C-alpha cells in the first residue's frame, strides 16, 4: 500500500530552516509590503506587484508552522482533513504565485526601461490591479485541482502525509509536472529574458556611469540566480520522481532513497520567501531610505 | 433638499474626475522642453511665452521658448524644473563667457540640478572661419586654447583643419568642466554639435529625452 | 550735470536715513517680550485635495471660505469644495504656465495669469451652463506674478516688467499703471479698505501704492535679496515680506522702518509664500525646505512646522474666518490644515 | 538697503597698477559669490572674475587672467581686485556685483542692464 | 539725456517720499499688538476650535 520511505535528516534540519525563515522573512515581508504601499501612493505600478508578492509571502509564512510540525512528527498530519486541505494548499501554489509576481515585476521593469516612452496604458495602477487579480484568480483556479481529491493518504509504516502520497498517484504526477514546468520554468525564463533586456538597455545608456552599470548587472544577476538556487533542487527532484513513477508506478526504492533529498529541497525552496524582500526592497537605496524613515 | 444638492455635487465630481483622468493620460503622454539661448532652432524643430508642438516616433513633445520677458531669468527659470530637458543653444561664435556662466548658473541652480540640459553648440559652421583667420576670443579671450591639444576621443569630422576641431572640442571641454563638477545621475549635460544641413536636432533631443526617461525609470523602478 | 543729481539723491538718502533713525523709538522685541508665546502650534492635514497633475504654483480662497481655486502648471484651474473634498469646476487654461490665480470677492469670476503675460477672467456663474473665458487682458510686457480682484469689473495685476497695473474688465484697458521698481514685482496684496496695495520685487524693496491716483507713496527696504512673497496684515497698516536670504521680515506703513526679523541659523532656504492669520498672530510662511513655518508675528520664534509636503511649498492661504489653511506645493497636492 | 559703493581708481599709465577696493553695507559679505563686471564704452557688460563665498574657487576670463587678482576682505567688507599691467582693453565703469541669493553657487543674471545689486563709481580711465 | 531724466525722476520720487509724515516705531507696533490681542478669540488657527463646529 505504502512506500517504505525513511529519513535521517528530514526530522531535524527542515524544521530548523523553516523556523529561521518564519523568524526572518515575516519582518522583511512586512517591510516590503509597507514599501509597496508607499510606492503605490506615488502612482508606481511596481508597488502593486511588490504588494502582491509580499502578501503571498505572508500567506506562505503563516501556513509554514503547521508544516514545521508535520515534518517534526516524521511525516504525520494530526490536524484533520479540512485543515490539511487548506493549509497544504496555501503552502503549495504560493511559490508559484510568487514566481508569477516576480515575472510581472521583471516584465514591468523591462517595459519601463527598454521602452521608456511607450506603453503608457500598461504602466498604470488600474492595469496593475487588473493583472494582479487576473493572475491570482488563474493561479488559484489552475492549482485547485488537488482540492477536488481526498488528501489524507496513509501507509502501513506509521506515516500520515497531508499531501504527496509517496506511492504516488497519476493525477498528482500530472499536476506536479504542470507545476515544475509552467509554474516555475516559464516565468523564471521570462524573468531572465527581462533582466537581459534591462542589462542591454543599461549598457546602452549614456548618462549611466560604468560603476552604476556594474552595480545594476550584479543586482540583476542576483535576481536571476537566487530563484534558481532556491528552487532548482525541488523541481528537479519532482520531475525525476514523477518521471520514474510514470515509467514504473510500482518502483519504490528510489522514493526511499530520495525522500531525504526531497524534504531538503522543500526546505531550500522555502528560502526564496525571505530572499525576495531583502533583495527587492531592502537592497535598493530609496526603498531602504523610506523604510528607515518609517 | 440637502440630499439633492449632495447628489448634484457627487455627479459633478464624477464628471470632473473622469475628465481629470483623461487629462492625466494626455499630460503623462506629453513631454515638455524649454529652449534657451534660438528662433532658428524653433523653425527647424517643426506673447510672453511661445508654444511649439512636434511629434517624433509617435511621442508627443511640447517645446516652450520664452519671448517677451526681461533678461533677468533668475526666477521664471524655476518654472521649467519638471521639464524633460532644457535645450541650451550656445552661440559659441563676448558671447562665449556670458553663455558659459549662464550654463554654470543653470547647472548649479537648486531647482535645475535634477533638470537635465541639452547643449547644442550653434554657429559651428562659422567657427572654422573664426579660428582660421578670425584671431578672436578663442585666440585672445581664451589663451589656454594654445596649450590645449585635441583629445584622442574626438569625432573625425573630415574636411577641416585640426585647429578647427581642437578649438571646437576646447570650448566643449570648457562647458564639460562645469558639467562634470557637481555632476551625478540627476543630470548629465549631453554635448552635441549643431548640424544645419538637416533638422536632425529633433532626433538628438528625442534620444536625449529617451536617455533621461530611462534614467528616471532606473530610479523609480528600484533598478539602481 | 548727472553728478549734481547723484549728489542730490545721496543727500536725500542721508536725510531719509536720519529721519528713519529718529523714528526708531524702540524695537518690536523690547515691547513684545512681555507677551506670552503662542506655544507649539501643531495642526494636522484635515483634508488633502489631490487631483492636480503638476506643481501647484498658486491658489486662492473664496469669500465664503468654502470654495477654493487652485492653479497648477498642467494648465488646469480646479475649483474645490473643501468642505466635501468635491471638485466644483475644472477650468482648462490656454497657457499651461500659470503662476497666479484669484477668486473674485463676490464669486462669479476667477482670474489667472502667468508667463503668457495675460490675465484671463473666467465667468463661473453663467446662464449658459459651462465656465468660459470672459475677458482676456493684455498689455503687460512681463510675466504675471500676482493678480488680485478688488471688486467686480476691476483687477490689479503684478508683472515681471517691474510694473503693476489696474484694469477695467468691461473695457479691457489699463486704468492706472504703477511704475518705480527696478526688479521683477512678485507679490501684491490688497488692503482691507481696498485703497492701497503693496508690491515686493527682486530689487529687495517693497513699495506701497495708491490705487486711484496711482503713485508710490512710501517705499521700504531692508532685505538683501529678492522679495518673493508679500501679505497685508489683517489691518491695512502693516505687511510682511519673505525673501531669498532665508529670512522673513515685517514692515509698517506709518513707520517706514523695520519691525521684526524672522530668521534662524538652520534656515538657509528662501521664502516662497507668506500668509497671515485672521488675528495676525501667526505669520505662516512657506519655505524651500519642503515645509511651512508658523512664525509668531509678534514674538519672532518658530512656533510651528507644517511638515508634510515632499517638494517645495509654492503657495499658502488662510480662510476669511481663519478656519483653514490651504498649502499648495510642488508635490502636486493641496493640503488643508486646521 | 544693499549698497556697493565704489572707490574710484583714476588715471593709470599703460602697464600700471590701480588696486582699488569697494564698499558694502547691506549684505553680510560672506554668503555671496560676488564677481566683477565692467562696461567698456560701446560694449555690453562683460564678466571679468569671480570669488567664492569665503575663499578659493577663483574664475577668470582670458583678458584678465594672469594680470589682475581678486582679494575678498571679510573684515573690511571690501573686494580688492588687485589689478596691474593694464592694456587698452580698459577704461570702464567697474561694478562689483554680488549673487542674487546667498548660500548658493548660482549667478543667473549679473551682467544684465537692470541688475539691482551692482553699484557704480569705479572709473579706471587709462 | 535719458540718464539725467531718470536721475531727475529718482530725485523727485525721493523728495515726494521724504516729506511723508511718520510716527514712532513703538507707536506703530502698539496698534499691531492691540489688533492681534483683540482678534485672538476669533482665530481658529491659534485658538483651538470645537470639533462639532469645525467644518474639517
Amino acid at each position: 500500500e505504502g512506500c517504505h520511505v525513511d529519513s535521517r535528516v528530514d526530522h531535524l534540519f527542515p524544521p530548523s530552516l523553516y523556523i529561521f525563515v518564519i523568524g526572518v522573512g515575516l519582518p522583511t515581508n512586512c517591510l516590503a509590503l509597507w514599501a509597496a504601499y508607499r510606492q503605490v501612493q506615488q502612482r508606481n505600478e511596481l508597488g502593486v506587484y511588490l504588494m502582491n508578492l509580499s502578501i503571498a509571502d505572508l500567506l506562505y509564512i503563516c501556513t509554514l508552522p503547521l508544516w514545521v510540525d508535520y515534518f517534526l512528527h516524521h511525516d504525520n498530519w494530526i490536524h484533520g482533513p479540512g485543515s490539511c486541505k487548506l493549509f497544504g494548499f496555501i503552502f503549495y501554489t504560493n511559490i508559484y504565485i510568487s514566481i508569477a509576481f516576480l515575472c510581472c515585476i521583471s516584465v514591468d521593469r523591462y517595459l519601463a526601461v527598454a521602452h521608456p516612452l511607450r506603453f503608457a496604458r500598461l504602466r498604470r495602477v488600474k492595469t496593475a490591479v487588473a493583472v494582479s487579480s487576473v493572475v491570482w484568480a488563474t493561479e488559484l483556479g489552475a492549482n485547485s485541482a488537488p482540492l477536488f481529491h481526498d488528501e489524507l493518504f496513509r501507509d502501513r509504516y506509521n506515516h500520515t502525509f497531508c499531501f504527496e502520497k509517496f506511492p504516488m498517484e497519476g493525477w498528482v504526477a500530472w499536476m506536479n509536472l504542470y507545476r515544475v514546468f509552467v509554474g516555475f520554468l516559464f516565468p523564471w525564463a521570462l524573468m531572465l529574458l527581462s533582466y537581459r533586456g534591462i542589462l542591454r538597455a543599461v549598457r546602452g545608456s549614456v548618462s549611466t556611469e560604468r560603476q552604476e552599470k556594474a552595480k545594476i548587472k550584479r543586482l540583476a544577476l542576483s535576481l536571476i540566480a537566487i530563484v534558481l538556487v532556491c528552487f532548482a533542487p525541488y523541481h528537479v527532484l519532482l520531475l525525476s520522481r514523477s518521471a520514474i513513477y510514470l515509467g514504473r508506478p510500482w518502483d519504490c526504492g528510489f522514493e526511499e532513497r530520495v525522500f531525504s533529498a526531497y524534504h531538503s529541497s522543500l526546505a531550500f525552496t522555502s528560502l526564496n520567501c525571505v530572499a525576495d524582500p531583502i533583495l527587492y526592497c531592502l537592497v535598493n537605496e530609496g526603498a531602504r531610505s523610506d523604510v528607515a524613515k518609517a | 433638499d440637502q440630499r439633492n444638492e449632495e447628489k448634484a455635487q457627487r455627479e459633478a465630481n464624477k464628471k470632473i474626475e473622469k475628465q481629470l483622468q483623461k487629462d492625466k493620460q494626455v499630460y503623462r503622454a506629453t513631454h515638455r522642453l524649454l529652449l534657451l539661448g534660438k528662433n532658428t532652432i524653433v523653425k527647424q524643430m517643426r506673447s510672453g511665452i511661445f508654444e511649439t508642438k512636434f511629434q517624433v516616433d509617435k511621442v508627443n513633445f511640447h517645446m516652450f521658448d520664452v519671448g517677451a520677458q526681461r533678461d533677468e531669468r533668475r526666477k521664471w527659470i524655476q518654472c521649467f524644473n519638471d521639464v524633460t530637458a532644457i535645450i541650451f543653444v550656445v552661440a559659441s561664435s563676448n558671447r562665449l563667457q556670458a553663455a558659459l556662466k549662464l550654463f554654470d548658473s543653470i547647472w548649479n541652480n537648486k531647482w535645475l540640478r535634477d533638470t537635465s540640459v541639452i547643449l547644442f553648440l550653434n554657429k559651428q559652421d562659422l567657427l572654422a572661419e573664426k579660428v582660421l583667420a578670425g584671431k578672436s576670443k578663442i585666440e585672445d579671450y581664451f589663451p589656454e586654447f594654445a596649450r590645449y591639444t585635441t583629445p584622442e576621443d574626438a569625432t573625425p569630422e573630415p574636411g577641416e583643419d585640426p585647429r578647427v576641431t581642437r578649438a571646437k572640442y576646447f570650448i566643449r571641454d570648457e562647458f564639460l568642466r562645469i558639467s562634470t563638477a557637481s555632476g551625478d545621475g540627476r543630470h548629465y549635460c549631453y554635448p552635441h554639435f549643431t548640424c544645419a544641413v538637416d533638422t536632425e536636432n529633433i532626433r538628438r533631443v528625442f534620444n536625449d529625452c529617451r536617455d533621461i526617461i530611462q534614467r528616471m525609470h532606473l530610479r523609480q523602478y528600484e533598478l539602481l | 550735470e548727472l553728478d549734481q543729481l547723484r549728489q542730490e539723491a545721496e543727500q536725500l538718502k542721508n536725510q531719509i536715513r536720519d529721519a528713519r533713525k529718529a523714528c526708531a523709538d524702540a524695537t518690536l522685541s523690547q515691547i513684545t517680550n512681555n507677551i506670552d508665546p503662542v506655544g507649539r502650534i501643531q495642526m494636522r492635514t484635515r483634508r488633502t485635495l489631490r487631483g492636480h497633475l503638476a506643481k501647484i504654483y498658486a491658489m486662492h480662497w473664496g469669500t465664503d471660505s468654502r470654495l477654493l481655486v487652485s492653479a497648477s502648471q498642467d494648465g488646469k484651474l480646479i475649483i474645490w469644495d473643501s468642505y466635501t473634498t468635491n471638485k466644483v469646476h475644472a477650468i482648462p487654461l490656454r497657457s499651461s504656465w500659470v503662476m497666479t490665480c484669484a477668486y473674485a470677492p463676490s464669486g462669479n469670476y476667477v482670474a489667472c495669469g502667468g508667463l503668457d503675460n495675460i490675465c484671463s477672467i473666467y465667468n463661473l456663474k453663467t446662464r449658459e451652463g459651462n465656465v468660459r473665458v470672459s475677458r482676456e487682458l493684455a498689455g503687460h510686457t512681463g510675466y504675471l506674478s500676482c493678480c488680485r480682484f478688488l471688486d467686480d469689473n476691476q483687477i490689479v495685476t503684478s508683472s515681471g516688467d517691474t510694473t503693476c497695473a489696474l484694469w477695467d474688465i468691461e473695457t479691457g484697458q489699463q486704468t492706472t499703471t504703477f511704475t518705480g521698481h527696478t526688479g521683477d514685482v512678485m507679490s501684491l496684496s490688497l488692503a482691507p479698505d481696498t485703497r492701497l496695495f503693496v508690491s515686493g520685487a527682486c530689487d529687495a524693496s517693497a513699495k506701497l501704492w495708491d490705487v486711484r491716483e496711482g503713485m508710490c507713496r512710501q517705499t521700504f527696504t531692508g532685505h538683501e535679496s529678492d522679495i518673493n512673497a508679500i501679505c497685508f496684515f489683517p489691518n491695512g497698516n502693516a505687511f510682511a515680506t519673505g525673501s531669498d536670504d532665508a529670512t522673513c521680515r515685517l514692515f509698517d506703513l506709518r513707520a517706514d522702518q523695520e519691525l521684526m526679523t524672522y530668521s534662524h541659523d538652520n534656515i538657509i532656504c528662501g521664502i516662497t509664500s507668506v500668509s497671515f492669520s485672521k488675528s495676525g498672530r501667526l505669520l505662516l510662511a512657506g519655505y524651500d525646505d519642503f515645509n511651512c513655518n508658523v512664525w509668531d508675528a509678534l514674538k519672532a520664534d518658530r512656533a510651528g512646522v507644517l511638515a508634510g509636503h515632499d517638494n517645495r511649498v509654492s503657495c499658502l492661504g488662510v480662510t476669511d474666518d481663519g478656519m483653514a489653511v490651504a498649502t499648495g506645493s510642488w508635490d502636486s497636492f493641496l493640503k488643508i490644515w486646521n | 538697503q544693499v549698497q556697493l559703493q565704489e572707490s574710484g581708481g583714476g588715471l593709470v599709465q599703460p602697464g600700471g597698477s590701480l588696486r582699488l577696493s569697494c564698499a558694502a553695507s547691506g549684505f553680510t559679505f560672506s554668503n555671496y559669490k560676488m564677481n566683477w563686471v565692467r562696461q567698456a564704452p560701446g560694449k555690453g557688460l562683460e564678466w571679468v572674475s569671480d570669488i567664492s563665498q569665503s575663499g578659493a574657487s577663483i574664475s577668470y576670463t582670458g583678458s584678465v587672467k594672469g594680470r589682475f587678482t581678486i582679494s575678498r576682505d571679510n573684515a573690511k567688507n571690501t573686494l580688492y581686485l588687485q589689478m596691474n599691467s593694464l592694456k587698452p582693453e580698459d577704461t570702464a565703469v567697474y561694478y562689483c556685483a554680488r549673487c542674487p541669493a546667498p548660500f548658493t553657487r548660482d549667478c543667473f543674471d549679473v551682467t544684465s542692464t537692470t541688475y539691482a545689486y551692482r553699484g557704480q563709481g569705479t572709473q579706471v580711465t587709462v | 539725456t535719458a540718464s539725467i531724466a531718470q536721475a531727475r525722476k529718482l530725485v523727485e520720487q525721493l523728495k515726494m517720499e521724504a516729506n511723508i509724515d511718520r510716527i514712532k516705531v513703538s507707536k506703530a507696533a502698539a496698534d499691531l499688538m492691540a489688533y492681534c490681542e483683540a482678534h485672538a478669540k476669533e482665530d481658529p488657527l491659534l485658538t483651538p476650535v470645537p470639533a462639532s463646529e469645525n467644518p474639517f
